[PDB]
């Protein structure tokens, strides 16, 4: 029969391919992820719940059957003209910065997109937003003492890891807020302000996120092919990778604010 | 474990094939290139005979040869990508059963189409050339026909209807009785019955001349990236048509 | 590219004939029964054997026709001629046809001319003694056909009775059942041999039903001659065949007929 399976020694070179960390601005500083085929569910659950069962709080089953499935993804792209294919190099650095940069995005619209469970996404890819998922509020008028709030109902087992995300037109707010009422120096340094570990600035989120997003928004991402095709009539390819993806959330630990 | 687990279990996946063609039964079938054939074998052993019908005319009309003329068509496979590899499903026979169907009731479609849809119009028995007979009952009007076909025809005559058709006569033909639960069709006309659903309206005739030619096939492979396919086509041309037209009649209310 | 050469003939089915073929366009039911002999000159005995002394008086119809036609019977040759003509075009068309389909035509010609004459309602001249419709075979009256076949029955004499075959078209078989629907019981499963007590056979020729004993029914094929020529100018060739029998009924009053 025709079929080639993809070589198994050239996998492991898109395996580190989907997964990487290299880029600035993306929630993938902080979450957990990994390639493992094996895995089946969060590795961690048994330790979190009974630390939460110390305290009142203990888990609602906001995931059904935390066995994972499968859902799709698919990339397609078109090389403009056989020229870039003739060399090498420029040929081969030209595709890896395309995949990290569609696939990193492609996670990231799922989640934070105030798309809410319709439009664009797809249904099929429709649950998985955090506004979405069920998480509570917190509300205050000054931003900075509305988070103190919000990291403080937290587990204090999981308050040491802990993580805030923010939109640079909140950005710019914090900082004249403290300007006002001083510790301008202060400002500048997150991390010391608030104790924190990586915190995060981007533009893509819309409101304010809090919580342990090591433990809470584990993933992972399986290859499946990669295929190559000459198009004649231009003088183009047509390259493209699909794979399967999945992901978890664990909304208690997380919390969402929303200032006035 | 494994053991404890049945063992009936099979591997390998098969299927039934999709759909048929009933007509191949009877039908004559071929693979000749550039086929021809006379219309009619013996002519008239003797000097005087009052056997000068209808038939006269329609060999009159057309030719003592017979043309099968290429006509194209088209199957397409259609599997994915995900089911090749995210899985060892061994599915290469199952393909194997789509395509050879696919060519069988393109057949089935049109030699019974009530619209014959210009190019393919010789073809259908709901052409129009065949002729049209009545009776007062779906039974009465299958065997009014049967009045009409010539000796030589009748002999190895052949019906085909739909089976819904069949079960309102012998109704009609017992007095609200199960008691013709098990008669052969053969038994209540007198000749064979066959039976598809695609048949609206009764036909009859021999069957001897109703031919088939395929003359040539072929077969490849591409991707459709885009969306991960595989096609795996085939093409063909053939060819089918009544040898006279007296020689299949139509049944109707 | 190479030719149209493809792997698509394993798709295709396996019922291909690769040449031509059919079936016998016409047949001649009567064959079944009747003696099929194929000698020069052919004479026979119409009376088998006579008893002793105390014999009642022979069937008073067997006195007239033997004294009438005479102890022997003669098998006097007759003409006739069977025709086929194949088109110039469909030799010169990659078939075989010249083989079996004259074959098929000429055998097929032999039986519709035996089958014609014999059951002829109205015969050509010089050929009225062959036919069983010509006359000179008495015609009972039942009230129906059940009721004229089962009386023809009681007309002929024991000997030929306990040998009798009945010939008849199948819808009249029909006909009668419906008479001895009885209700419940449906005569559409059973045989035909057990409702009139002997053997049937159905013709659709046979229009009114004729009974004897077909052991005395008899035909002879005497010579033959095979020829073939072109027409050059029509462009034609041509498959001939002639030869020369006849059939004759070695006691008329056996074969009796039936009639509402």
């Amino acid at each position: 029969f025709n079929i080639q399976e993809l070589p198994t020694a050239r996998k492991e070179v898109f395996k580190e391919l989907l997964v990487n960390r290299e880029l600035p601005q993306t929630l993938r500083d902080v979450i957990t992820i990994t390639d493992d085929e094996h895995v089946e569910s969060i590795p961690a659950l048994s330790y979190i719940k009974d630390k939460l069962a110390t305290n009142g709080i203990e888990l609602s089953l906001n995931g059904s059957s935390k066995y994972f499935d499968r859902r799709e993804g698919h990339i397609y792209t078109e090389v403009a003209d056989s020229v870039v294919h003739g060399s090498d190099r420029t040929l081969d650095d030209l595709l890896k910065e395309i995949f990290i940069n569609e696939c990193v995005s492609y996670e990231t619209t799922l989640l934070l997109d105030k798309n809410n469970a319709s439009g664009l996404i797809d249904k099929d890819n429709q649950d998985l937003s955090l506004y979405n998922q069920g998480i509570k509020e917190v509300s205050n008028t000054s931003m900075y003492d509305g988070i103190k709030q919000a990291m403080k109902d937290i587990p204090q087992t999981f308050r040491r890891k802990v993580s805030v995300v923010m939109n640079t037109e909140h950005h710019d707010k914090l900082i004249k807020e403290l300007a006002q009422m001083g510790l301008g120096t202060l400002a500048g340094d997150l991390t010391k302000l608030f104790n924190v570990s990586h915190v995060v600035v981007t533009d893509d989120a819309q409101d304010i996120f809090v919580g342990d997003f090591g433990h809470a928004i584990y993933a992972k991402y399986e290859p499946i092919m990669y295929n190559k095709k000459k198009q004649a009539l231009k003088g183009v390819y047509q390259f493209a990778l699909n794979y399967v993806f999945d992901i978890k959330i664990v909304p208690e630990l997380l919390r969402i604010v929303k200032v006035k | 474990g494994d053991k404890l687990l049945p063992k009936t279990l099979s591997k390998e996946i098969v299927s039934e094939p999709f759909a048929k063609n009933q007509l191949r039964e009877k039908a004559r079938l071929t693979n000749i290139k550039g086929l021809e054939i006379p219309r009619v074998s013996y002519t008239l052993d003797d000097d005087d005979f009052i056997t000068d019908v209808e038939t006269a005319k329609e060999l009159k009309a057309k030719g003592d040869t017979v043309k099968f003329t290429t006509n194209k068509f088209k199957v397409f496979a259609a599997i994915s990508d995900t089911v090749i590899h995210g899985s060892d499903v061994d599915l290469v026979n199952w393909v194997e059963n789509a395509l050879q169907s696919g060519l069988a009731a393109k057949e089935r479609k049109d030699a019974l189409a009530v619209s014959p849809k210009s190019g393919l119009e010789h073809m259908s028995f709901y052409n129009g050339s065949v002729k049209e007979v009545e009776g007062a009952d779906m039974y009465d009007a299958i065997i009014n026909a049967l009045a009409d076909l010539h000796e030589d025809y009748r002999d190895n005559a052949t019906i085909y209807m739909r089976y819904a058709d069949y079960v309102k006569i012998i109704s009609v033909l017992s007095n609200g009785t199960t008691n013709f639960f098990d008669t052969p069709a053969e038994k209540v006309f007198g000749k064979p019955v066959v039976f598809t659903d695609a048949a609206v309206k009764p036909i009859v005739g021999d069957f001897n001349y109703f031919g088939i030619n395929y003359d040539g096939t072929t077969y490849d492979t591409d991707k459709d990236v885009k969306k991960g396919e595989y096609l795996f086509v085939l093409t063909a041309w053939y060819d089918q048509q009544r040898t006279l037209d007296s020689a299949f009649r139509i049944a109707k209310a």
